[PDB]
RNA sequence: AAUUGUCGGGAGGGAAGCGGAUGGGGGCCGGCGAUGCGCCCCGGUCGGAUGUGGAACGGUGACGAGCCGGUCCGCCGAUCG
RNA sequence: GAUUGUGGUAGGCAGCGCGCGCCUCCGGCGUGCUUCGGCAUCUGCGCGCUCCGGACGCUGGCCUGUGGGCUCCCCAUUCGA
RNA sequence: GAUGAGUAGGAGGGCGCGGCGGUCGCUGCAAAACCUUGGGCGCGAGCCUGGGCGGAGCGGCCGUCGGUGCAGAUCUUGGU
């Protein structure tokens, strides 16, 4: 019939080559995905065992200290969860700057923070505007699973797949949601990268309300360090 | 010299589903959750049977 | 409320197309838009950016 | 003709944005004018006052400018202009211009019937 | 062919056994042994070539949009545990509102097949939506009632005059139902009387 | 188009005698093109009958279900009188569709508008049938 | 247009008018809201090859050759649409 | 219990069943590691299923009617002013 | 993907009036103007249209121009 023009022939040939290379890339990706699934399964199992062993070890240490008759001082918290509780109206310059540096720009925004002398002194200045404490494993897992959003190219992407995490934290060995949770909870070597990757959590208004945000938690208010009691607030806020 | 043409870049954003409610999303994000749930259920059943 | 400057929007202005109505310049702009998109070449990107510039920003060379 | 549009038409507001005090002063017309007075309660958006229009009321782009019958309007002045809608009869409807005579309106109506083009005002001057 | 499920479900979507136990039970080791240490490879099923559809008589000027695939398939309507064969039901809507009837079975469509019996309260063999029904604690034996040949197609409209065949079927079905009802004293009056709310009667407190 | 069609489009997209615009330059703006060699009467570089060397033209002939299918000759661009290769088809719609496909797509003339040409042919055929036999159905059921 | 008379409708315990939500009444609207589609049987009209000739012509090529191709008209078969 | 379905060329991703072995079929039979419970250790193909890349399905009423709709008009009412 | 307050003030994109160079049209089978609890489009400036009246002209589009947009000024003239 009609002779096929050389331009059409060239376009078809190049399309065939592109399809072939795409198919090869897809096959390689499938294989690597299989291996990655196996690896993340094993890693999650190991992390769960590690958490259980840590809890058991803490209980055993406390009991053995009691038996010996001395005191066991628990390791100081290495991680804090901070929630902004005041609005953005009528802000002092230093307080506003510190809240920006902590990435708390909206009421009921939450963020993790590694415990350091510098960070603790920064938080001491904004204590009246936030409430913070020591998050639970359940709190961290639920926060990352339900409201965890990653930052990719300064965009906020929901963590619906492990590929989103791998794209940003693959260089550091974090390729799964469980890896991210373990890094956050243990404050690992790449905690800064993981935490910065995590977009500030946008929490809803507390389910049961607040007591009084104009007073410190010690006086019966909400501001300040409520230590282990931040977890129930997280339950109500998530 | 042009790079290969792309036709699958304009994908609709995947709807976010909470892994704490539906199982398939939880398994996709963390396959070990299946084993955790199975072991927990079996242990609870064993405890109830013993009691 | 959210503590952002201008709602997080940009306040810098840069040329995104030629202000001229020269059809030949428009065709060149289309050509180099395609080249930039489908090659990712720094030279092509620079050429495309300079094609938008005003007269005083395209001085002659002796 | 079966309209191509499938999404339901949603209007954020169906009331007109009437100029403040046009009810009070006859000389003040109804066509919207944004108050610029320093003390204007309407400008300040005091609750219970006249509402001001804003881009937030914008119609959904998919259903924008669509008539209730599901088509879009196009004014036609003659049967020659009518033929432009031959390949768009599922998205566009023809409205005959107000100044067309009855004699030309009959020809336009006949041609539109031939072309399966909806006329919004086919009963005018009959 | 295996006659029993290999992996019973502890809950929806989770099996009782793990991957290793599933391997052992399925016997992939046995298949590898029999085939020589390698799984048998099966060729992909050949697709059926599309039929030679005749050319269209018309060509649309617009490309109609094909809807995206929906992977959810409806499941059969659930029957409330409070409703069992022979249970007495109270109709809350329709021309028979307040009537007490006997439940026979649930049809394929999910509607409930009920009878008055017709003689007792004038309610014939009818379909009632479960959402407009109250299930009471009163049960009557219905083992002697045969409604196998009656199904959702019995009530289908052929589109004013009731065929005598339907009347005969109603009489045959209701004979055994009335005979069973007679065993329980006062059940005749209970079925013949409608349900109503009197002064200071609270539905949220009535047990039924 | 004695000069490149891209240049012709760059010139004529702003204004031409065949351009029909209505309802201003806001969101309400409606645009169409009147040139006979525009299959969809759309003001775009793809369908433009002025900015393309190869153009398809489908309309109804004067009488007897005759459909005029014309193609712009690639070499006679400077000869308006002999610029169109015309063919008047009087046969069945199947034969007309086959001829349109052969003359538009099978020869790589303008494969990108094969669907548009077929739709235009179908519309013209339906219009001719209705003009002959009067309206017989409202075509409102979906 | 301001303003006024008449008829008809309506409202009125020391203003009237106005924003938002329904309702009563009135007024208006038939693109206000469809009746087609597919598969068969009967009857009526119009055309029916990859064959053979004529008229004009096109895609590509190089507004050359070669190759390929559509429209219309005349016939032998085909007996379909 | 309540609000809601935004999109419209994908059988994708994740998890899991049946066949490719047998027996006496609420189950049992092989190789390794075990905390002796168990284990992503063997986990390959074909056909399928699901909480799995954003709603689908059935039935009824009505279609010139005292019907349906209304951004139009006059009023009443609750809140605002 | 993120985001949305705005006086003084700045800027962008649009609506409307009257001419000129072009282009496409309408009109005694009824143009402009005006009237109307007719209808519709646009967030809006505005626009399209039914009906009436009127009885001779008018509009769309692309450029371009200007004595080009009123609620106020104890504003002007006229009318009430
Ligand atoms: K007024
Ligand atoms: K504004
Ligand atoms: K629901
Ligand atoms: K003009
Ligand atoms: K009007
Ligand atoms: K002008
Ligand atoms: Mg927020
Ligand atoms: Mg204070
Ligand atoms: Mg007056
Ligand atoms: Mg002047």
């Amino acid at each position: 019939g009609v002779l096929v023009p050389e331009s059409v022939l060239k376009k078809q040939k190049r399309s065939e080559e592109w399809a072939l290379v795409k198919k090869q890339e897809l096959e390689a990706a499938k294989k690597k995905n299989t291996e990655n699934r196996k690896l993340i399964y094993n890693r999650a199992k190991q992390y769960a065992k590690e958490y259980e062993a840590q809890e058991r070890e803490l209980i055993q240490l406390k009991r053995e200290a009691r038996l010996k008759g001395g005191f066991y001082v628990d390791p100081e918290a290495k991680l804090l969860f901070i929630i902004r509780i005041r609005g953005i109206n009528a802000m002092a310059p230093q307080t506003k700057k510190i809240l920006q540096l902590l990435r708390l720009r909206q009421i009921f925004n939450g963020v993790f923070l590694k415990v350091n002398k510098a960070t603790v002194n920064m938080l001491h200045r904004v204590e009246p505007y936030v409430t913070y404490g020591y998050p639970n494993l359940k709190s961290i897992r639920e926060l990352i699973y339900k409201r965890g959003y990653g930052k990719v190219e300064k965009q906020r992407i929901a963590l619906t797949d492990n590929s989103v995490i791998e794209q940003v934290l693959g260089k550091h060995g974090i390729i799964c949601i469980e890896d991210l949770v373990h890094e956050i909870i243990t404050v690992g070597p790449h905690f800064k990268e993981a935490n910065n990757f995590l977009w500030p959590f946008q929490l809803k208004a507390p389910l049961g309300g607040l007591k009084k945000k104009r007073n410190h938690y010690v006086e019966g208010g909400d501001a300040g360090n409520r230590e282990n009691y931040i977890n129930e607030l997280i339950r109500r806020m998530n | 010299v042009v790079r290969p043409i792309k036709k699958d870049v304009n994908k609709r954003a995947t709807l976010k589903k909470n892994p704490l409610k539906n199982l398939n999303v939880l398994l996709k994000l963390n396959p070990y959750a299946k084993t955790a749930r199975r072991m927990s259920l079996l242990a609870e059943a064993q405890r109830v049977k013993a009691k | 409320g959210i503590d952002l400057k201008a709602g997080g929007k940009s306040k810098k202005t840069k040329r995104t197309a030629p202000k001229s109505d020269d059809v030949y310049l428009k065709l060149l702009v289309k050509l180099y838009r395609f080249l930039v998109r489908r090659t990712g070449s720094k030279f092509n990107a620079v050429i495309l950016k300079r094609l938008f510039m005003s007269k005083i920003n395209k001085p002659p060379l002796s | 003709a079966v309209p191509l549009l499938t999404k339901k038409v949603v209007k954020k507001r169906v009331k007109r944005f009437i100029r403040p005090q046009s009810d009070r002063r006859i000389t003040v017309k109804e066509s919207w004018r944004r108050p610029k007075g320093i003390d204007s309660r309407v400008r300040r958006k005091f609750k219970g006052c006249v509402l001001m229009p804003n881009i937030g009321y914008g119609s959904d782009k998919k259903t924008r400018h669509y008539l209730p019958n599901g088509f879009k309007k196009f004014v036609v002045h003659n049967a020659s202009e009518l033929e432009v809608l031959m390949m768009h009869n599922r998205t566009y409807c023809a409205e005959i211009a107000h100044n067309v005579s009855t004699r030309k309106r009959k020809e336009i109506v006949e041609r539109a019937a031939q072309l399966d083009v909806v006329i919004t005002n086919k009963l005018a001057r009959l | 062919a295996k006659k029993s499920p290999r992996n019973p479900e502890l809950i929806r979507g989770v099996g009782k056994l793990s991957r290793s136990k599933m391997y052992h039970k399925k016997g992939l080791w046995a298949i590898k042994k029999k085939n020589g240490g390698s799984f048998p490879v099966h060729k992909k099923a050949a697709a059926v070539a599309p039929p030679a559809v005749k050319p269209p008589k018309f060509y649309p000027a617009d490309d109609v949009a094909k809807p995206l695939v929906n992977k959810h398939k409806p499941k059969p309507t659930k029957l409330r545990a409070s409703i069992t064969p022979g249970t007495v039901l109270i109709i809350l809507a329709g021309r028979f509102k307040g009537k007490r009837v006997v439940f026979l079975k649930q049809l394929k469509s999910g509607l409930l097949l009920v009878s008055g019996p017709f003689k007792l309260n004038g309610v014939p063999l009818r379909r009632v939506n479960q959402a407009y029904v109250i299930g009471t604690s009163t049960k009557v034996d219905i083992s002697g009632v045969n409604v196998e040949k009656i199904d959702d197609k019995y009530f289908a409209k052929q589109a004013n005059v009731l065929p005598q065949g339907k009347k005969d079927d109603q009489k045959a079905v209701d004979e055994a139902l009335i005979k069973a009802v007679e065993c329980v004293p006062e059940l005749k009056a209970y079925l013949s009387a409608r349900f109503s709310l009197k002064s200071c009667m609270k539905p949220h407190e009535l047990v039924f | 188009t004695t000069v490149p069609g891209q240049l012709v489009w760059e010139i004529v997209k702003k204004n031409n005698s065949f351009l029909v615009k209505e309802f201003g330059n806001g969101t309400a703006g409606v645009v169409f093109s009147k040139e006979p060699n525009n299959l969809y009467n759309l003001h775009s570089y793809k369908h433009s009958g002025l900015a393309n060397k190869k153009t398809v033209t489908i309309q109804a002939e004067g009488k007897d279900k005759s459909v005029l299918l014309a193609t712009s000759k690639t070499k006679k661009q400077n000869k308006p009188s002999t610029l169109l290769n015309k063919s008047v088809m009087k046969k069945e719609f199947r034969r007309m569709s086959k001829a349109v496909t052969n003359q538009v797509a099978d020869n790589y003339y303008r494969p990108d508008l094969k669907k548009a040409a077929l739709a235009r042919l179908s519309a013209v055929n339906r219009s001719l049938k209705v003009a002959k036999s009067g309206v017989k159905k409202k075509n409102r059921q979906a």
